[PDB]
């Protein structure tokens, strides 16, 4: 991921009143991921065959 | 006399084993398909003894 000079410029403070980023700025990285899978229902009971 | 209305005899209320025995607190399955990213090979381990 490459980051952007907007995101740069406001991480450090110094904004004036009511612009957001008067106080320094940390952000964080966040990823999800969808994935398939298999259950298996028998015997009055269920589990992951492929776990 | 004047016509009674028809009494529907539904009784159905076959209930459900769904108390287990004592409290059948067993259904045993192992992990079978060798769990998920199967990893590397052999990883060349070889001998160290100097020859």
């Amino acid at each position: 991921v490459t980051m952007s000079p907007e995101s740069v410029v406001a991480a450090a403070g110094g904004g004036n009143n009511n612009s957001g980023y008067n106080e320094p700025q940390r952000f964080a990285l966040v990823v999800i991921a969808v994935n398939h899978n298999v259950i298996r229902i028998m015997n009055g009971s269920m589990g992951f065959p492929i776990l | 006399n004047k016509t009674i209305s028809v009494t529907l005899g539904l009784r159905h209320w076959k209930t459900v084993s769904a108390a287990p025995p004592e409290k059948m607190s067993k259904s045993g399955v192992c992990k079978i398909a060798t769990n998920v990213y199967n990893r590397d090979g052999g990883a060349n381990p070889f001998l160290v003894k100097y020859e």
